[PDB]
RNA sequence: GUUUAUUAAAAACACAGCACUGUGCAAACACGAAAGUGGACGUAUACGGUGUGACGCCUGCCCGGUGCCGGAAGGUUAAU
């Protein structure tokens, strides 16, 4: 449908709940007959600057080929969850599959 | 939709109606009605306590759910109705088990939507959940002051209250007057602004339209004799004195709040 | 009625005397307070609309002595 | 307010002590909780000849009634299957009485006034610790696991 | 539209509108020694008070005096 690139930033004390969040989000996409192309946890990572009075965050990259209606449902899940701090969804021209330069 | 009336007569020259075509064009729901007898502003002593109240059209009282206790059970909105008792429109809702109740209609609510109270309710305009479950920075109305007491804040036609902070047991509110007040974090609140936001755009147009609403005319104090009012008297128009009440209390500027019980709950006054 | 149940105090009338000795009639109200007293024998609380003088009497005589007097007076509590 | 004590109170005296207190402290707290008797000379001869050691017998059987009950509360798990949201974020909180309801169901028949909590809400879904005040002095702790329903 | 029943119907009062100000709810306020009641089974798009008086164009300068609001360092100052 519409290729999106989703990266979100988890509160680092909620790093344990991260694979529980990813499986729900994949089941949101694949349950809505969307594709998921790569899915790359980046772990805890030192922030460039302290967002929200704290210095580290847990990064997750996720590439998604879903219809635009369920992504807008997915964005509200990032908005009201307090575990995720920042979320960025970026529309992509195609489906990307190659590993990240920092997964390397 | 505001409708300017065409000037076919003076008294219709300046009338702006507020026409909402979504209101129910029928009788209200009969089990939820009860008698609302008029008072004339007179207490059990028969004396006029508050002036200028009297007359007006007969009004039946609509029992409105402010406590909003049916948790978990979803409810669909049957129709929107006119309420003479208040400035905001009310919504007749139908729970799944067959109970009908009246709530205050929020802004974007229309006939056929689903609402639901309780803690596990979603966050859409219409749900009612305790403010430790509502995210900080959202606009809510029908706000309780005490848990389970019923909603008391932001009930008039276009009002709302923002939730600006939370420190454990309390949330800090931005009331519609601009006053910052602490409320316990277990008090219920209803999401979204309350509905009839264009209520303040009406203009009654003629003197009789205030008598329809039971507002008797106000004689201004300087038009009296000195036995009647402190402002009264004079040979011509004389007002050489500071503006007071009919009981001699300064009005232009003098504060009157004397509640030392609730001063711990007020963060900042209105500006 | 502003009457202490223990001591029988009552609003008396007197005068406000000014500096120019102008007399206007006033009242002297007793310092009444509703207080729950633990009766240890009957194992319950008893509310008495009692003045602060009467609370000093209950602290001296004991609540059992005073409630004997209130029944001997014939007063509900 | 001269008063004789029926139990040791943490800042003024032990059993059998005639210590000046304020009037509101005896009249509202000490006497209505059975902790003190006002020092009437009829009550002193009532107390000092007989109950200076008779109540010392009754004070030991109270601490022995605790030390039997407090000792067996080392099972150190309380599974409260309350409703919760996902990834933490408990639906409905657990207060002191709900903790008291479940330690009743496993161990001592305990009351709601025995539970001591730093938060009180226990909003975090997972395991927690709960301190006790089964005596005025002798305290117990039980690890409590709040479990999603 | 209202008004001096019985010498004054008017330019007087009222009025829709406008503004100032008070008022977070056990509201301000009012009647009540009090309990209570009205405001209101309303909740700041609400309510009370005050001035002005549809609408159109507008509403300038003065805070010294008198009020009101805010201030709390100093001076003064009651019972105790
Ligand atoms: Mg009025
Ligand atoms: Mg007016
Ligand atoms: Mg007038
Ligand atoms: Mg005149
Ligand atoms: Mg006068
Ligand atoms: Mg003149
Ligand atoms: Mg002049
Ligand atoms: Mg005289
Ligand atoms: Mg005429
Ligand atoms: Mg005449
Ligand atoms: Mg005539
Ligand atoms: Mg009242
Ligand atoms: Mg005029
Ligand atoms: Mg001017
Ligand atoms: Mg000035
Ligand atoms: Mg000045
Ligand atoms: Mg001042």
């Amino acid at each position: 449908m519409r290729h999106y690139e989703i990266v979100f930033m988890v509160h680092p004390d909620q790093s344990e709940q991260v694979p529980g969040m990813i499986e729900r989000y994949t089941a949101a996409i694949t349950g809505a007959e969307g594709k998921i192309h790569r899915l790359e946890d980046w772990g805890r990572r030192q922030l460039a600057y302290p967002i929200n009075k704290l210095h580290k965050a847990h990064y997750v990259l996720m590439n998604v080929e879903a219809p635009q209606e369920v992504i807008d449902e997915l964005e509200t899940t990032f908005r009201f969850n307090d575990a995720v701090i920042r979320s960025m969804v970026m529309r992509t021209k195609h489906a990307v599959t190659e590993a990240s330069p920092m997964v390397k | 939709a505001v409708v300017k009336c065409k000037p076919t007569s003076p008294g219709r020259r300046h009338v702006v109606k507020v026409v909402n075509p979504e209101l129910h064009k029928g009788k209200p729901f009969a089990p939820l009605l009860e008698k609302n007898s008029k008072s004339g502003g007179r207490n059990n002593n028969g004396r006029i306590t508050t002036r200028h109240i009297g007359g007006g059209h007969k009004q039946a009282y609509r029992i409105v759910d402010f406590k909003r206790n049916k948790d978990g059970i979803p409810a669909v909105v049957e129709r929107l109705e006119y309420d003479p008792n208040r400035s905001a429109n009310i919504a007749l809702v139908l729970y799944k088990d067959g109970e009908r109740r009246y709530i205050l209609a929020p802004k974007g609510l229309k006939a056929g939507d689903q609402i639901q109270s309780g803690v596990d309710a979603a966050i859409k305009p219409g749900n009612t959940l305790p403010m430790r479950n509502i995210p900080v920075g959202s606009t809510v109305h029908n706000v309780e002051m005490k848990p389970g007491k019923g909603g008391q804040l932001a009930r008039s036609a276009g009002t709302y209250v923002q939730i600006v902070a939370r420190d454990g047991a309390y949330v800090t509110l931005r009331l519609r007057s601009g006053e910052m007040r602490k409320v316990e974090a277990d008090c219920r609140a209803t999401l979204g602004e309350v509905g009839n936001a264009e209520h303040m755009l009406r203009v009654l147009g003629k003197a009789g339209a205030a008598r329809w609403r039971g507002v008797r005319p106000t004689v201004r104090g300087t038009a009296m004799n000195p036995v009647d009012h402190p402002h009264g008297g004079g040979e011509g128009r004389n007002f050489g004195k500071h503006p007071v009440t009919p009981w001699g209390v300064q009005t232009k500027g003098k504060k009157t709040r004397s509640n030392k019980r609730t001063d711990k709950f007020i963060v900042r006054r209105r500006s | 009625s502003r009457v202490c149940q223990v001591t029988g105090k009552r609003p008396v009338t007197g005068n406000n005397r000014s500096h120019a000795l102008n007399a206007t009639k006033r009242r002297f109200l007793p310092n009444l307070h509703s207080h729950r007293f633990w009766v240890e024998s009957e194992k319950r609380f008893v509310t008495l609309r009692v003045s602060a003088k009467g609370m000093r009497v209950i602290d001296k005589k004991g609540i059992d002595t005073v409630l004997a007097e209130l029944r001997a007076r014939g007063e509900k509590y | 307010m001269q008063v004789i004590l029926l139990d040791k109170v943490a800042n003024l005296g032990s059993l059998g002590d005639q210590v000046n207190v304020k009037a509101g402290y005896a009249r509202n707290f000490l006497v209505p909780q059975g902790k003190a008797v006002p020092a009437t000379k009829k009550n002193i001869e009532f107390f000092e000849a007989r109950r200076a050691e008779l109540e010392a017998k009754l004070a030991e059987v109270l601490a022995a009634a605790n030390a039997r009950a407090e000792k067996i509360n080392a099972l150190e798990t309380v599974t409260i299957a309350s409703k919760a949201g996902d990834e933490g974020k408990l639906f409905g909180s657990i207060g002191t009485r709900d903790i008291a309801d479940a330690v009743t169901a496993a161990g001592v028949e305990v009351a709601k006034s025995e539970v001591r909590l730093p938060n009180g809400v226990l909003r975090t879904t997972g395991e927690h610790e709960v301190s006790f005040q089964v005596h005025s002095e002798v305290f117990a702790k039980v690890i409590v696991n709040v479990v999603a329903e």
